[PDB]
């Protein structure tokens, strides 16, 4: 169990590649 | 999450937005640069067939 | 009377005489010469001098060499027995043939019918062809223009005219090889021939055809189109009944002059051009026309140098058009053919009042979601496509749908698709974009649109492309 | 007597103007007191415009000129095969004097509409990617054009090599002669060609034209038209020549040049006003002749520089007006790895499929025009969002075939290798391999199907179709192979 | 015999004859001036007169001013008593040291050697410079041509090449000084004295200075070239040896002939250029050339006007040059140097079956990240690295690595860099670059890459800082 | 002739940029100078002299008018051509056509923002 | 257009010389007829022109749009040769307007075209600066006053370069 | 004078941009060809025989010298037009001044970075 959070939405610098079998944020 | 993702979206928009306004600048240069010297060879290319003739 | 040559340069030609001047215009013989050397009287230059323009090379031609006065400009054969024939800039068959066995002729110069004898009278001329049937739609007995930079698809477009237009065709047709290919002129000559359009055994030949390609020099490149449209004024005029004109290329009219230009002592205009081009394609133009007496159907494909729709040239042939298709590279080299910009072809037709309302409508439809498209295109290639509404990305998925509805396999370019050739009813044509505009194919995947005819064929490749 | 003579007026940067000749013909050869030849160009009312095959050192004013009564001429025949000459037909390859025994004018209009048929016959180069994606046939002319360095003499040379395979042999309607004019050129560029066309043992059929960067304007303005006339040779001989001139944008500059010096008032960018008919009588002059001819042809391979890899431009676009299709290479392709560096959706074929076998026209039927959408689409795609499995699936059948139209230098293909190379992208094999291994596919693949199936392959290029049992036996071996690849 | 002179207008000087008329590339020499002062005749104009070009000033010229012809083109003294010494474009010396006595003088123009004459050797040679010997390598006895604009590294680089090339040779170099800077010579000059490679008091010395610079009017910047290039040729071919040409700067040749072309009348080409450009340029570059009879090894620095190599000049040169090193102004800004393009510089030599595999494979693999990296330059420019891919952030950050490995510490710019100078051996070069490519640094910062020698270097450096 | 009779006329010139063209074809070959485009030197004094004759007159004069509605012609909707420069300067103001706007569906193609008429209010009634 | 530039510049007018005691002076450079028409009657209206006695304050010179080049070249200097008579003989410090300045190189320019002058860059007159600094020059300080000059500035194809 | 009478001088040409500029309107009016921005093909060595007069002179010529700092103006920051990379290539170095550093308040407004030059360091005292 992980799982990974952020969010739908992109333009926000590196904020979903930092944090990256479920995964919350498409 | 959200709070960390905002605050970078700000970040980043803003950055952007100043980045766009730099390149906005250095393209009207250009833009205008290139208008100029388009006038310019088209008048000598006219200049130089008139000056050949006779 | 009698001249005699004094310089030599180029195409350009100063020949003195000593008694009765030349008009500009007439056709001078030069003599001793292996075969038939024309002059075209262009200049009075004074001390009984004229400046003119060969028809043909200038090699061998000597300081003093005698040149006789016609009497006239050129004249060539006109009527009947033109059809099925090749003609050259003066009027000599060029297919090995024999003689035109015409007792009738025209001068190659002539007057444009004047303002009372115009034609109103304007109906769509179906050509099964999507994008032009859609957005741009032809009129029979108007001008038609199609604008293309080198190698995006004018040719291959008059030639599927030709094939789903012309060689159905009731009337008489006139191919007019104006500074193109020979190898074209070759292609065609023998096309015309299978087809049975022209017959070399018996007199049932639909089409006259005169050419003077790229391997002339300027002089006959600028009179040919001239040439090919005196043998279609003839049948405008004196058989009456309705008359195709196919020019390719008429830039080349415009060109040769360019190339002569200095050399006739012209101080020149913007981008190397003579002064007088506006002035000397008016006058060629305007004889290009449906009259009172009879219909011309003109289809003229019209060279872009260095792509620049703003060059002089294409610029100022514009307001000669009823119809004007508007070819571009950026749309070729996706693939999309024919290379159709649909956002800059227009149609005197184009009218609510004309082609129905529900015509109207979809083809306005279909242009205001590709503008808006296009005008998002950059905007989402850097903010990407994530940040549009539901709305807007609905409308990016459509236009590139519509796009690709917007090509079509033709039956000239199966040697270049892969693809069988196909005809597209007006009908089908507005049924199958106002059904893509309604969203009724949201649910199929953009390239089952590509490439193909009716809008039956999209929802059969899309199973297809599945599996 | 001035009829037949003339005296030097002045003399200056390859003009002189002479006083009498007044028998002197348009574009006639003329002689100067120091054994230098001119080209009478300009006949004025008062002088001759002449302009000149050599230094102006060598003439003066007040030296005699004399009538030579013909236009230039230069050696014919298969006695050139092997030989490199100058603009004239002079050897410059230090092997003794040409013993040819026949002149040709250089100066010839291309032939009209009835001497011609359509271009039919496959002119293979081995290049996959113009043999499949924009085809040339014996007659065509096919333009290769981009900015320097993007690697547009490669392609003809691989080209001249490719036709040893054929002229081994002893059936002469599918051999084919190569020349090669060089224009504007380095002296040590052109001997660094040679090298390799003997290296590669096609100097035997190759003429080599050059007329380089210090040799006079006139010189350089005449090369392609020398060459072509060497060309036509073999073309009205029921044989097919090959020419390569390398480069038009060269000899476009030195008739602007002699144009300018001899006072004729330039047009556009400088050039002369007939710039285009310079480009356009030359091209023409390659052709494919009908059966009443001798049914053989010339087969033209132009080069023209961009700048800045802008194919719109002025002379880019005459000389595409001209020619049958063109071959445009970028140099952001080329630094990538896409070599040949061929821009897909810019080039183009006018003949298209008819130039092709039937085995290939099988397997690049559609090619050409998906791989300009799979540009389109990888453009579109960039950015990692929803894409249908239609459009995925396109964009990996577009990477996969883009590296399977690489290709290095030197090693042109025979046609039923490339037929098989092809099948093996097109009907999807290659489709759930990393991008990255096509290239050891497509090697290993190869090599394996020249030394174990050689019956396949020669079936292949005999019938010049793929039969049903041919399709069955690739079908075979692909899966086969690529099964063992895979794991 | 003897002539008179009918017009002067700044270069151009017409010169009438009564008995018998000079031959086209006669110089000839003006009557009654305190410094000699040739002409050398380009046209006969008819009616016995000749258009001239004056090799300097033409300031005190009067209509009726007798002129001689010397029966010949400029001749000037070549061979082993040119070593250590200075000319300028007639071949008088300028160094004050007195008379060059030479056992032969030669005309400075002279027949391209032939195509029977041409070398196909292609060798590499190392010059220690990693930019250059990775990705674009010059050729020993081939043409190597360096382009920039105003200020970018053009003369640095020149002299770090007489630095790197010039003593691990064992021959004679001659250099040119063509339309530069006066006090560059005297710099040249006196440094080569200080080393040693030129002696004032032996005959030991293996360079021949020729000079022609930015003070000196338009005929003696347009011949000044030939004058060089006559004196590399003597060594060339009469002793047979292994020569190095240095030549700054080769644009000035073309400039200087676009200043006379403006007196002489010429209908002007495009960008006002004479219309003789390319076809004055083949004859010059065409002697500049390794034959089978004797090597020249010839740098040769092109100024780009307005930093646009589409102008005519630098546009025309490419084709003359079997290596290229391509400057540019926005590398030289961002603090690379040397500032080469590495996509823009080229070298025939650059084949597999010349540098081998390995050094062809790793210039490739680099060649393509660097492309890679400019292809997303426009989103980059706008959104930063921090949008990019996982994949695109790592060709990034390679290629960011690469760009700054490629820079280098010249010997020559210690004051400028604050870098004592290196020269990195060629399989160190190849080696250092390989294992970027392969990932084996990627926990390293940019920075660690910027301005060293070989790889180790930077690991060192890196070491340093965190 | 409806001017200075009291009278009201609307004058369109259907297109100035044609015009332009055939007086610089007869300049040019009376070898007259060329400048930018071609153009000679009183091209501009060619289009002011035709639309100063617009004119509003006052009472004493019969209080007639001549309004004038030139049509030029862009290329590439460069409105700082030579010719569109001099009748924009020329002119009271301007009504600017787009192709974009046409396409998107704004027709009349009318750019709002750039248009510009220096009469403004003074020329409309109380309703408007 | 708008902006109110007109009130400003009779506003100009006005408190220079309630305030300085100095006269202004209003060159129209390729001044259209119809707007020449409504500055005059605007002037009579706020009273800086007076038509019943010896009260105004502003000498107007008008070089009209459908006058000659060389009419609307030298109209300027006629402007200023009005003002340096306030200055030069009765000690002033002096207003002159120019609109606009951009029609007085245009001006300048078709002149330059007529007498067969070969253009500059752009198309300009190869006397660009000198035809300006001619003009400039003559507004300046000096020991008796002083000319002080408003331009309206119009900057073709927005491009300040 | 100074500088050959073993003394040392200063010279500043404020602005070679104008000097330039005078030039090619003598150079148009002689009818010699234009180039780049219409500027005449001896506009680099109008400049660049100015500037080769500024000179150390050794000991034997009296050791005087004259120093020079021409001025140019660019437009919108651009050194990379004409007359800029002309001057630059003449002279050893250039003190570049910025308009957004001018307009923070930072004055002298030189840009450190693009800031060179080429001979100085050998004339700057130890202390410095
Ligand atoms: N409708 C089409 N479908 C598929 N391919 C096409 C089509 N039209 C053009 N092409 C391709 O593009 C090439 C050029 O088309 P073509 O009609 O010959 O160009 P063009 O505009 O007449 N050029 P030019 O005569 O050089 O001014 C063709 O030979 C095809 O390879
Ligand atoms: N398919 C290929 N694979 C690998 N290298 C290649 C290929 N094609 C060309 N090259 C190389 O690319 C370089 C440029 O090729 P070349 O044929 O000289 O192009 P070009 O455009 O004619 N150059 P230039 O005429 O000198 O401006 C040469 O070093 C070739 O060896
Ligand atoms: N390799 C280098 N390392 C550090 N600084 C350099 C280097 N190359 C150039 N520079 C800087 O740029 C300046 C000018 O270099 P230089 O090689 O003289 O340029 P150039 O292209 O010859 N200029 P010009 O002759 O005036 O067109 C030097 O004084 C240094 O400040
Ligand atoms: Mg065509
Ligand atoms: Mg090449
Ligand atoms: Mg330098």
């Amino acid at each position: 169990l992980i799982i990974g959070v952020s969010s739908d939405r992109g333009l926000c610098g590196a904020i979903h590649s930092s944090v990256a079998i479920i995964g919350v944020g498409d | 999450s959200t709070t960390s993702e905002q605050s970078a979206r700000m970040t980043a928009m803003d950055n952007a937005s100043k980045n766009a306004s730099e390149m906005i600048d250095k393209l009207t240069l250009t833009f205008n640069r290139t208008r100029q010297a388009v006038i310019t060879k088209e008048l000598i290319e006219i200049i130089s067939g008139a000056a050949a003739l006779d | 009377t009698t001249g005699r040559i004094v310089a030599v340069i180029g195409a350009v030609v100063d020949v003195q005489f000593d008694e009765g001047l030349p008009p500009i215009l007439n056709a001078l013989e030069v003599q001793g010469r292996e075969t038939r050397l024309v002059l075209e009287v262009a200049q009075h230059l004074g001390e009984s001098t004229v400046r003119t323009i060969a028809m043909d090379g200038t090699e061998g031609l000597v300081r003093g060499q005698k040149v006789l006065d016609s009497g006239a400009p050129i004249r060539i054969p006109v009527g009947p027995e033109t059809l099925g024939r090749i003609m050259n800039v003066i009027g000599e068959p060029i297919d090995e043939r024999g003689p035109i066995k015409t007792k009738q002729f025209a001068a190659i110069h002539a007057e444009a019918p004047e303002f009372v004898e115009m034609s109103v009278e304007q109906e769509i001329l179906v050509t099964g062809i999507k994008v032009v049937d859609l957005l741009a739609p032809y009129a029979k007995g108007g001008k038609i223009g199609l604008f293309g930079g080198a190698g995006v698809g004018k040719t291959v477009l008059i030639m599927e005219l030709i094939n789903n237009v012309a060689k159905a065709h009731g009337g008489y047709s006139v191919f007019a090889g104006v500074g193109e290919r020979t190898r074209e002129g070759n292609d065609l000559y023998h096309e015309m021939i299978e087809s049975g359009v022209i017959n070399l055994k018996d007199a049932t030949s639909k089409v006259a055809l005169v050419y003077g390609q790229m391997n002339e020099p300027p002089g006959a490149r600028a009179r040919v189109a001239l040439t090919g449209l005196t043998v279609a004024e003839y049948f405008r005029d004196q058989e009456g009944q309705d008359v195709l004109l196919f020019i390719d290329n008429i830039f080349r009219f415009t060109q040769a002059g360019s190339e002569v230009s200095a050399l006739l002592g012209r101080i020149p205009s913007a981008v190397g051009y003579q002064p007088t081009l506006a002035t000397d394609m008016g006058t060629m133009q305007e004889r290009i026309t449906t009259t009172k007496k009879g219909s011309i159907t003109s289809v003229q494909a019209i060279y872009v140098p260095a792509d620049d729709l703003t060059d002089p040239a294409p610029a100022t042939t514009f307001a000669h058009l009823d119809a004007t298709t508007v070819l571009s590279r950026a749309i070729a080299e996706l693939g999309i053919y024919p290379a159709v910009d649909p956002l800059d072809s227009t149609s005197r037709i184009m009218d609510p009042n004309i082609v129905g309302s529900e015509h109207y409508d979809v083809a306005r439809g279909v242009q205001k979601i590709l503008q808006d498209y296009k005008s998002l295109q950059d905007i989402i290639a850097i903010l990407g496509m994530d940040e549009l509404s539901e709305e807007d990305k609905l409308t990016v998925s459509r236009a590139r749908k519509i796009q690709r509805f917007l090509s079509q396999p033709f039956q000239v370019a199966e040697v270049f698709t892969g693809h069988l050739g196909k005809l597209v009813p007006l009908k089908e044509t507005i049924k199958g974009f106002q059904q893509i505009l309604a969203g009724e194919y949201d649910h199929l995947p953009e390239q089952a649109f590509y490439m193909v005819g009716p809008i039956e064929e999209a929802v059969a490749k899309a199973d297809k492309l599945a599996e | 007597d001035l009829e037949e003579t003339g005296r030097v007026l002045s003399i200056g940067d390859g003009i002189a103007r002479v006083h009498g000749l007044r028998n002197v013909q348009a574009e006639e050869m003329v002689e100067f007191s120091s054994g230098l030849k001119g080209m009478s160009l300009n006949l004025e009312p008062d002088n001759v415009g002449v302009v000149v095959f050599g230094n102006d050192k060598l003439i003066k004013e007040g030296d005699i000129v004399k009538r030579t009564g013909a236009i230039v001429d230069v050696p014919v025949g298969e006695e050139l095969l092997g030989r490199v000459v100058d603009a004239l037909g002079n050897a410059i390859d230090g092997k003794g004097p040409i013993g040819s025994k026949a002149r040709r004018r250089v100066g010839l209009k291309a032939p009209g509409i009835i001497p011609r048929i359509s271009v039919r016959e496959p002119m293979q180069t081995g290049i996959k990617a113009v043999d499949s994606l924009v085809p040339i046939g014996r007659g065509q002319r096919e333009l290769i054009i981009g900015d320097r360095q993007t690697g547009k003499t490669s392609i003809a040379i691989d080209t001249i090599i490719n036709q040893k395979r054929f002229n081994d042999g002893t059936d002469e309607k599918k051999k084919l002669y190569c020349i090669y004019v060089a224009i504007g050129q380095k002296r040590s560029t052109v001997a660094q060609l040679v090298k390799r066309l003997t290296d590669a043992d096609a100097m035997k059929y190759t003429i080599v034209v050059s007329a380089t960067a210090s040799d006079a304007a006139p010189l350089q303005y005449l090369a392609p038209y020398s060459g072509c006339s060497m060309g036509e040779y073999f073309r009205d001989n029921g044989k097919h020549a090959l020419i390569i001139y390398d480069d038009l944008s060269k000899q476009a500059v030195a008739y602007r040049q002699m144009s300018l010096l001899l006072r004729r008032p330039p047009g556009r960018e400088a050039y002369p006003g007939d710039v285009f008919y310079l480009h356009s009588r030359l091209l023409e002059r390659a052709a494919k002749m009908n059966d009443a001819f001798g049914g053989g042809s010339l087969t033209a391979l132009p080069v023209i520089e961009t700048q800045a890899g802008d194919v719109s431009a002025y002379i880019p676009t005459n000389v595409i007006s001209i020619t049958d299709g063109q071959i445009f290479l970028e140099t952001e392709l080329f630094y990538k790895g896409i070599r040949p560096a061929i821009n897909v959706g810019l080039s183009v074929s006018r003949v298209g499929s008819a130039a092709q076998t039937r085995a290939m026209k099988q397997v690049a039927g559609t090619m050409k025009l998906e791989l300009a959408q799979y540009r389109e689409v990888a453009a579109f795609a960039q950015f990692g969002s929803d894409l249908d499995a239609a459009t995925q699936q396109l964009l990996s059948r577009g990477v996969r075939l883009t590296e399977l139209l690489k290709q290095g230098q030197y090693s042109p293909m025979a046609i039923e290798e490339q037929v098989a190379v092809i099948y093996a992208g097109v009907r999807g094999y290659l489709d759930k391999l990393e991008p990255s291994k096509i290239t050891k596919f497509e090697n290993a693949f190869l090599s394996h199907v020249i030394s174990q199936h050689q019956a396949l392959l020669g079936k292949i290029r005999t019938d010049g179709k793929i039969s049903e049992e041919s399709d069955a036996k690739l079908k075979e071996i692909v899966t086969n192979f690529l099964a063992g690849f895979e794991a």
